[PDB]
């Protein structure tokens, strides 16, 4: 018994137990409580790291589904309350830490900084001159240029969004404590799925826009039309003057002399100042036309709510997902989607798994989007921020879509019932996986071949002295002519296939050459031999992601190996060095060489961005016209082969990061070695095994008890499957920390 | 000779507690190759891989144990 | 022979390459050290050694050369 | 031995199943007996239909035989212990297997002979240098 | 074939017949511990050596033990 | 005599006099690379103008390392010593392995301020001892 | 991490002075220790010894491999 | 309560206090006297 409110429904289908689990902090001093075979206590090391390895791992906690539930509701609540700490941490450094104001005063000659470091031990030399006497480090998050595009002029707005972003922490903390302990929804409020839909489409995706296109009319677009006006941000009205002093709106945009009279009646052209079709980018500050934002906003607003209107809840109208699903069957498939249902409304590993693959996808898509279409004011010259957010977004798709593979495999072991998946989909996967990954291993093997391949050709050509036998522009051709096509299509469609758009979606595809101050916002992006041979490599290394995730999962119930491999649990070892030898075969197993694997794929990827953003795009451009790129065109005679990758693009590049002992970037050339040493360290991890390890343990445990100094908690060696996962956690660490020191430094010395 | 409550030293040589000390728990009939069982405060390596801890609590034979208490 | 003529500029030669993917960027490449042919450069000290031991020709190369070959019969 | 009878489980087929082992060199074959129609899980991947009465499954490996077997004593509501496994041959000989002796291996029954014994501890075996250049291992002496 | 022999440490607690997934091992009678029983490899040439016979066993370092040996279809675990 | 010819000291080394006007601050301190440069200038310098230090023992040196070995010394054998003290009194107190994982505060904190008196602790287990174990009486693998 | 923050007069330069010391035994006299085979005045030294004069004139030259002058590296 | 007192004095969170205790040691002597590479 906490607090009791009154109850909080209103004929809705919400359904909760009052006060299940009393507030309490025995459980704090008691670690391992959640774990049956921990909560004893310890005996060996062992036990230390189990009891971090199954601390979100509800199912082996409790076999309720509704408990289960109910702990996973509160730990998004207490996610969400974390995600708001870090947001409101970045608006308080911009509103105390940071040059906001002066760089917003004049963006074209200072950098953006927004972390000042204390003077100790000679580490203030971080404090790099970012201009106008700002002494800090220099930012590539672009905090900056969402914070002008939202139209933030001030410190004391961001200050009063960082309180904002605390007191919101602080609501979402009471809530997951409020409904785990006071007022815990039932598995029936859970497994609402239609309106759970509904709501998340029409309220949380469709209203979200619908007060962001809100925000952009009111607040971003006239301030920002001042701002670009070349007004000074001091000169300029706050957010609330437009709206208690119409006449500045109607000033800036004659249409609001009519009023919301033409959005009633249909007559939506007298909007057409400020609700725009323009595409391109603005010619001030090489971004997106915030007014083509606010329409964009505006009807993706109205696209998500009627479709937050499809499931059938309280009212009759509406669709029920399962005869949805339950109808679409063919000659092909047997039962169809029968079943899905089901699986997806009492598995939650189902839904994660299905949910990390998609906002995986989202997150590549969403960097693959914002580097060539820029949104944000000054986000493209500033070169450093593009290929950091390029990136980061890029690496956090990928650990997402190895997880929904992790997730997919959890669902297989543990969820995964036969007597409800007869004849489905599902069923006839597993019934067909050997043709399936027969099939993805023979097309990674012909991709393998026919693009490393086509680079190892083109070294071993080169290096013979027969340039006219490599696969090039200017020998045999291997040119990308489909992408091309859709190129010109792009290129010609504001003229024919997108009437009532004045420019390009994108200027990627073709058209001017967008530049701002002297350096090139965007440009076209042509595509040949080079271009091919990469996106050949993208395909490859995806393929045998994908390849290795998917037979993680289509095998992690049996093999003709193992037949039951489910009896195993989803994360275990192996079973023997019998049969030859089954390690690996977990579906754990298959998530750690995905991992490896997608760590390939997206190093390759991003390192193809940063040398054709640097080639053939980014660059300086004289008053004459002409482009000058960072290295001078370099992509299409270079990228060609692995000599040229190791010398025009790594070993030419990494001049920046290794001379930056001395200066503002020498933490660059720190952090460098140190993604070194952390992936060197992981090696021995990955090439050894427990049992030598537990020797010389034994040996240093006699050295202990010589003494009458071992412990009571005995030590041991990390077990296989945590050898594993400590040995791929400092690969990635280490290896993408390398990258990310090493990108930063280049974009930063780089104009 | 052994009773329970006993401190003896193992003296198996292959066992895990060899040199290590542990309690008589209990002496069984005679016939029996190994009657005496002794616990011990440290489990030993018994368990699948990623297993908490281990058995603690093994037979010997009277050759096997070393009186001390 | 000729490295014995000056042995701190002229590279002593380990045997030729014959090698049919040669183009002729690296045919020109590899034809150094003053031969007339592709040709690598011999790393093995066994110039200075041949040398130092006494040895002035290809003549008596050859005859140690034929020497081991019934040696290791 | 004689002739195995059951009726097949109903499945729709599958790409696990057998393979050239199974003609060229050996198959195995599971019956077993069901109260009632019910859904299992192919050890080859999926899920199929046990009969009523009599069932007759072959296999490509004694192993996916017992671990079907396993899946049938222990997941069913009512148990299913009458599971029979066979080694068949290409020439039709029928190898009876398991349970060897009508009794599952896990407990005594009487007339069976120990094999693999031996009359020491692990810590008994023979220095490795004392039987050298024979053609034994310490337990195998 | 492996091999697997059973030594005079087996407290006859069947667990190494329970963990066989190939049916190497059987319980006979026995006298040498209190269960009147002991642990039997008649059909080791079904054996694949995965040890989980081993990872069952209580006693102090095994009673079972499988020395992995001349490998063949059946030991290799191979259904093809 | 004449030793240690191959370095000079730092205030003869005009290397290292021309870096020194040149020392950065590494505080807040606007003397701190002035202070840096006089403390240094009484150490041996190189060619390239930077301290080389001499630890082959003698006291003209030692505080190039003898004095910081010193110090780190007693405070190693404090925190070794007090751990393994409170390891030792965990253990007679039926289950040690828990307060192994969450530890006595009061005993833990009784144990580290007795630390001071480490060398004559360490002196007295040795000859009363508690210091060392017996082989014949500690666990071994087979040989 | 005392070289990337612009102050590397604060590293920690260990001068090898065992090894520079047994250099000296054999005549180095670049460290100046004037040890046995360094010093004139060493009943090592003074032996007559027929290699004396070649090994001292070839190992206090800085042209050579023999004893290479070692640092804190 | 009992409980709030033992999870304060767990392994990780002693560990973790120890270390800011050591760090801010450190840090204050070397702001106050900084770049002692040796002993004068
Ligand atoms: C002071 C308030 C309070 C009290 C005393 C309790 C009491 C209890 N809770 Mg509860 N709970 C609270 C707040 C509180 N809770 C909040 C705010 C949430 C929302 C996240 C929840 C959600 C919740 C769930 C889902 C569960 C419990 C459980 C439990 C029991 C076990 C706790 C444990 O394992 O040790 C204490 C453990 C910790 C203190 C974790 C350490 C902190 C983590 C590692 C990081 C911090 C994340 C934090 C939640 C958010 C960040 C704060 C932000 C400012 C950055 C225990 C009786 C568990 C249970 O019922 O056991 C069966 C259970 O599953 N609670
Ligand atoms: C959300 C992420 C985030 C991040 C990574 C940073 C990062 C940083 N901030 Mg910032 N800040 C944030 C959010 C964040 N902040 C928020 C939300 C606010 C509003 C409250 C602020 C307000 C703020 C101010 C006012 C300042 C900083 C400053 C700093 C810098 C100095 C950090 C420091 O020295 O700490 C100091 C270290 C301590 C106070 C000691 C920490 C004690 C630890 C936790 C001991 C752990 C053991 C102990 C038992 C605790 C365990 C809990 C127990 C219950 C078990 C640093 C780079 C400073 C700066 O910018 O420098 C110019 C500065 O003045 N921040
Ligand atoms: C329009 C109604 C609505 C909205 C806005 C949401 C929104 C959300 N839901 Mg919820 N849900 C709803 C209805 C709604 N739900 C219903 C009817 C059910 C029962 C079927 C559920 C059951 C459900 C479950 C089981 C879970 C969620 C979860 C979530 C959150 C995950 C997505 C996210 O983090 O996005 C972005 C996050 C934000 C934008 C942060 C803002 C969050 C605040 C509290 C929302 C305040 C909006 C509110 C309407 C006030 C607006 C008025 C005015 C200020 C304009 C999210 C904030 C998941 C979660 O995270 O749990 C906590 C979760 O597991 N929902
Ligand atoms: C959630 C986002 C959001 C928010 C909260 C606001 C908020 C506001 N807007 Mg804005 N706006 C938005 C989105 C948003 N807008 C979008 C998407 C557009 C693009 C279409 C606009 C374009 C816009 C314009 C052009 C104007 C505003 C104006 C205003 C202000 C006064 C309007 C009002 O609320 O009075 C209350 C509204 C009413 C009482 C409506 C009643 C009038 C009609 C006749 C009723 C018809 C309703 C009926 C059910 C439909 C049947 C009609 C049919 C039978 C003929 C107000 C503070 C006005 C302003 O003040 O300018 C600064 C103004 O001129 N907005
Ligand atoms: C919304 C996303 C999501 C959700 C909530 C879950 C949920 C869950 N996962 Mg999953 N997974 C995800 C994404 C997600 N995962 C991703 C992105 C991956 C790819 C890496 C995986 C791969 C995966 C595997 C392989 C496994 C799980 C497991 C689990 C369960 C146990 C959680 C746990 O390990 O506890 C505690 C968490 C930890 C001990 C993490 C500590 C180690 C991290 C990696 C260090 C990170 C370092 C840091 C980021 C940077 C360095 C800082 C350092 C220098 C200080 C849990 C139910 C486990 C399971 O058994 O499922 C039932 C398990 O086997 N997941
Ligand atoms: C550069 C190192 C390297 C290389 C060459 C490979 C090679 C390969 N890996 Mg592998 N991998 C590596 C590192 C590497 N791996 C590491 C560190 C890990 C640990 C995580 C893995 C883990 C891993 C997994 C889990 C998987 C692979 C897979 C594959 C195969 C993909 C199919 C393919 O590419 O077909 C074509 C082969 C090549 C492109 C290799 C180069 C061939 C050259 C260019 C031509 C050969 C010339 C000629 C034959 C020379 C003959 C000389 C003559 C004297 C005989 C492939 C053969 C996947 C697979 O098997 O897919 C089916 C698979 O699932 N890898
Ligand atoms: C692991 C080997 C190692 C060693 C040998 C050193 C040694 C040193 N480092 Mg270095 N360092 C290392 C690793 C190491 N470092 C690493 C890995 C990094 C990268 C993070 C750094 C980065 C680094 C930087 C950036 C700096 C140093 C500095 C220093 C010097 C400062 C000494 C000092 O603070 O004065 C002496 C300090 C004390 C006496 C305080 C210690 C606290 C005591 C215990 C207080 C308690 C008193 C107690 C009662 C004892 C009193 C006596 C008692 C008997 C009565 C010193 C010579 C600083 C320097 O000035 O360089 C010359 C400097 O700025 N280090
Ligand atoms: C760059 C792209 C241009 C190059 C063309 C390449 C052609 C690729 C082959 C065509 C696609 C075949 C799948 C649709 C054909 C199709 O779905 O037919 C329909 C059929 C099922 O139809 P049903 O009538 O059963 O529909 C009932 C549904 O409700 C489901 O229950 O699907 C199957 O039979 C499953 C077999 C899929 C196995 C084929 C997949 C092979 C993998 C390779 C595919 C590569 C695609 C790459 C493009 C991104
Ligand atoms: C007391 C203590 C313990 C244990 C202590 C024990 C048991 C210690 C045992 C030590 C043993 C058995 C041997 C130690 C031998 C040490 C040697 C041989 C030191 C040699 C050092 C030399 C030759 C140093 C020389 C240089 C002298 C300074 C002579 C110069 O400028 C530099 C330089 C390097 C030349 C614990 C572990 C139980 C608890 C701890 O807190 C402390
Ligand atoms: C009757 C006799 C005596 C007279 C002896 C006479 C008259 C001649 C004796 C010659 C002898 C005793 C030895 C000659 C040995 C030559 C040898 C053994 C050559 C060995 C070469 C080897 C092994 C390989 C060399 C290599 C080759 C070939 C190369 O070309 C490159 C270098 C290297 C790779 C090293 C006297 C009265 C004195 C004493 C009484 C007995
Ligand atoms: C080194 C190694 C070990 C030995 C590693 C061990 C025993 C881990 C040692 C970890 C120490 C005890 C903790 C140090 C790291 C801490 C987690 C970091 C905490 C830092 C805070 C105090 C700030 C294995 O056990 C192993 C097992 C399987 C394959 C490979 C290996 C392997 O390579
Ligand atoms: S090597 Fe390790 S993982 Fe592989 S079978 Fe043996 S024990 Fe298992
Ligand atoms: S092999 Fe070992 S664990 Fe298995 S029954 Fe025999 S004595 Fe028990
Ligand atoms: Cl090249």
């Amino acid at each position: 018994m906490t607090i009791s409110p009154p109850e909080r429904e209103a004929k809705a289908k919400v359904s909760v137990d009052n006060n299940p689990v009393p507030t309490s902090f025995e459980k704090w001093g008691k670690p391992g409580h959640f774990d049956r075979t921990l909560a004893r206590g310890p005996k060996t090391t062992t036990w230390i790291w189990n009891l971090h390895a199954n601390a979100h791992d509800f199912d082996s906690q409790t076999s309720d589904l509704e408990d289960v539930s109910r702990k996973i509701f509160s730990a998004h609540f207490g996610h969400l309350a974390v995600v708001f700490v870090w947001l409101s941490g970045m608006y308080f450094h911009g509103a105390k830490f940071s040059n906001y104001e002066g760089w917003l005063a004049d963006p074209t000659h200072i950098k953006p900084s927004a972390q000042v470091v204390w003077p100790i031990v000679g580490q203030g030399i971080l404090n790099g001159d970012v201009g106008g006497g700002f002494h800090g480090i220099q930012i590539t998050s672009g905090l900056f240029y969402l914070w002008r595009a939202s139209g933030f002029t001030d410190s004391y707005q961001l200050y009063c969004t960082a309180i904002g972003g605390l007191v919101m922490a602080a609501l979402m903390l009471f809530a997951g404590w409020f409904h785990y302990h006071v007022k815990a929804p039932k598995l029936e409020w859970f497994q609402n799925v239609e309106s759970m839909m509904n709501h998340h489409l029409a309220g949380l995706l469709g209203l979200g826009s619908l007060g962001w296109a809100g925000h952009q009319i009111h607040v971003s677009m006239p301030i920002n039309k001042l701002l670009d006006a070349g007004v000074a941000p001091k000169d300029i009205p706050l957010p609330h003057e437009f709206i208690l002093e119409p006449s500045k709106m109607a000033e800036l945009y004659p249409s609001f002399a009519q009023g919301l009279t033409p959005f009633f009646t249909l007559n939506w052209g007298v909007y057409s100042d400020f609700l725009t079709f323009k595409g391109g980018l603005n010619p001030v500050t090489g971004g997106l036309w915030l007014s083509d934002t606010a329409h964009h906003h505006l009807a993706i607003a109205v696209l998500f709510i009627i479709a937050g209107h499809m499931y059938r809840t309280n009212w009759g109208i509406g669709h029920s997902m399962k005869e949805i699903l339950e109808a679409h069957k063919g000659p092909f498939t047997g039962e169809g989607h029968k079943g899905l249902y089901e699986i997806l409304t009492t598995s939650w590993h189902a839904q994660l798994a299905i949910n990390l693959a998609l906002l995986g996808s989202l997150t590549i898509i969403v960097a693959q989007h914002m580097y060539a279409m820029p949104p944000y004011p000054y986000q493209a010259i500033d070169y450093a921020t593009q290929l950091s957010l390029f990136t980061h977004h890029m690496w956090i798709g990928g650990f997402l879509i190895v997880g929904a593979g992790a997730h997919g495999a959890i669902f297989m072991v543990r969820d995964y019932d036969p007597a409800k998946n007869v004849n489905n989909l599902l069923d006839r996967m597993l019934r067909h996986r050997d043709a399936i990954i027969s099939h993805l291993n023979w097309v990674c093997i012909f991709l393998g071949f026919h693009s490393f391949g086509l680079y190892i050709h083109n070294d071993t050509m080169r290096a013979l002295g027969r340039p006219q036998d490599m696969f090039s522009d200017t020998a045999i051709q291997l040119q990308p002519i489909f992408a091309q096509w859709v190129q010109h299509l792009h290129t010609l469609a504001p003229g024919a296939t997108a009437p009532n758009a004045l420019a390009t979606a994108s200027y990627a595809f073709g058209g001017e050459t967008i530049a701002v101050a002297g350096k090139v916002a965007m440009m076209p992006i042509t595509l040949g031999t080079a271009d091919f041979m990469v996106h050949h490599i993208h395909a490859f290394t995806i393929h045998v992601t994908a390849l290795i995730l998917l037979k993680g999962v289509l095998y992690a119930r049996s093999s003709r190996l193992v037949p039951d491999k489910a009896n195993l649990g989803f994360r275990f070892p192996c079973d023997g060095p019998g049969r030859g030898g089954t390690c690996q075969v977990s579906g754990w197993d298959h998530v750690f060489l995905g991992l490896f694997w997608m760590y390939n794929s997206l190093s390759i990827v991003i390192f193809h961005f940063s040398w054709k953003m640097q080639s053939d795009v980014w660059g300086t451009v004289s008053p004459d016209g002409s482009v000058t790129h960072v290295t001078l065109g370099n992509f299409a005679q270079s990228a060609i082969t692995i000599n040229g990758w190791l010398r025009d693009f790594l070993w030419a590049q990494a001049a920046n990061v290794i001379n930056s002992y001395g200066s503002a970037l020498s933490a660059y050339g720190i952090m460098f070695l140190a993604g070194h040493f952390v992936f060197a360290f992981s090696l021995m991890f990955l090439f050894s095994g427990r049992g030598y390890w537990q020797e010389l343990i034994e040996s240093i445990v006699w050295a202990h008890n010589k003494l009458n100094v071992a412990p009571a908690i005995q030590p041991r060696a990390l077990s296989i499957i945590q050898g594993r996962a400590v040995g791929v956690a400092h690969y990635l660490l280490g290896g993408i920390v390398t990258t990310w020191a090493f990108f930063l430094a280049r974009s930063l010395s780089i104009g | 000779a052994l009773n329970r409550g006993d401190k003896v030293r193992i003296k198996r040589t292959e066992s895990y507690w060899y040199g290590d000390v542990g309690t008589v728990a209990s002496v069984e009939k005679s016939g029996i190759l190994y009657p005496v069982i002794v616990r011990f405060d440290r489990v030993n390596y018994n368990g699948f891989s990623g297993s908490a801890s281990g058995v603690n609590t093994n037979n010997f034979a009277e050759n096997e144990l070393e009186l001390v208490q | 022979e000729q490295w014995i003529k000056d042995p701190l500029n002229i590279r002593p030669i380990a045997h030729a390459i014959w090698d049919p993917h040669f183009g002729e960027g690296a045919v020109n490449a590899f034809t150094q050290a003053g031969a007339s042919n592709p040709v690598n450069i011999a790393y093995s000290g066994v110039y200075h050694w041949f040398y130092t031991i006494g040895m002035t020709t290809n003549q008596e190369l050859y005859s140690g050369a034929v020497f081991l070959l019934v040696l290791a019969s | 031995m004689t002739e195995l009878s059951g009726q097949p489980p109903k499945f729709g087929g599958s790409t696990g199943g057998l393979l050239s082992k199974a003609n060229r060199e050996e198959k195995y074959a599971i019956t077993w007996t069901s109260a009632s129609e019910q859904v299992f899980e192919m050890p080859t991947g999926g899920a199929a239909i046990m009969n009523e009465g009599e069932n007759l499954l072959y296999l490509a490996r004694k192993e996916q035989c017992l671990a079907l077997g396993t899946q049938l004593r222990t997941k069913f509501k009512p148990k299913i212990q009458d599971y029979k496994i066979y080694r068949v041959y290409p020439s039709g000989e029928v190898q009876y297997l398991h349970p060897a002796d009508g009794v599952f291996p896990e407990k005594v029954n009487e007339g069976r002979e120990a094999q693999g014994t031996k009359t020491r501890r692990i810590g008994q075996n023979p220095e490795p240098v004392t039987i050298k250049f024979s053609g034994k291992a310490p337990y195998e002496v | 074939s492996h091999s697997v022999k059973i030594y005079d440490t087996c407290i006859g607690c069947t667990q190494c017949v329970r963990a066989c997934p190939l049916d190497v091992l059987e319980m006979v009678p026995w006298d040498g511990c209190k269960a009147a029983q002991i642990a039997s490899s008649p059909r080791t040439e079904d054996c694949v050596g995965c040890k989980r016979c081993e990872t069952a066993c209580p006693t102090d370092f095994l009673s079972i033990r499988v020395y992995l040996g001349a490998e063949t279809t059946r030991s290799m675990g191979l259904a093809y | 005599a004449d030793d240690f010819a191959n370095l000079t000291p730092c205030s003869e080394n005009p290397a290292y006099l021309a870096k020194s006007k040149n020392f950065l601050n590494t505080t807040n301190d606007p003397n701190s690379g002035k202070i840096r440069a006089e403390r240094y200038a009484s150490a041996l310098c190189g060619p390239e103008g930077y301290p080389h230090l001499i630890v082959d023992g003698r006291f003209t040196h030692a505080g190039d390392f003898l004095i910081p070995s010193i110090l780190f010394l007693y405070i190693a054998g404090w925190i070794g010593w007090v751990g393994r003290s409170y390891l030792i009194e965990i253990r007679e107190s039926k289950n040690p392995e828990m307060q192994e994982v969450v530890i006595n505060v009061p005993l833990a904190i009784k144990k580290m301020l007795g630390g001071f008196l480490w060398p004559l602790a360490a002196v007295g287990e040795y000859t009363s001892g508690k210091l060392v174990m017996k082989d014949s009486e500690i666990p071994t693998s087979p040989r | 991490v005392v070289v990337a923050f612009g102050t590397p007069e604060k590293q920690i330069l260990i001068e090898p002075v065992f090894a520079q010391w047994i250099q000296a035994t054999s005549g180095k006299a670049l460290y100046g220790f004037d040890v046995l085979l360094s010093n004139p005045d060493s009943i090592a030294s003074t032996t007559g010894a027929a290699w004396l004069p070649g090994w001292l004139d070839a190992i206090n030259s800085g042209t050579n491999s023999l004893f290479l002058t070692i640092g804190p590296g | 309560m009992d409980g709030l007192k033992s999870f304060l004095s767990t392994a990780p969170v002693m560990i973790m206090a120890l270390l800011t205790f050591t760090a801010g040691i450190l840090i204050e002597f070397n702001r106050f006297y900084p770049d002692l590479l040796f002993h004068p």
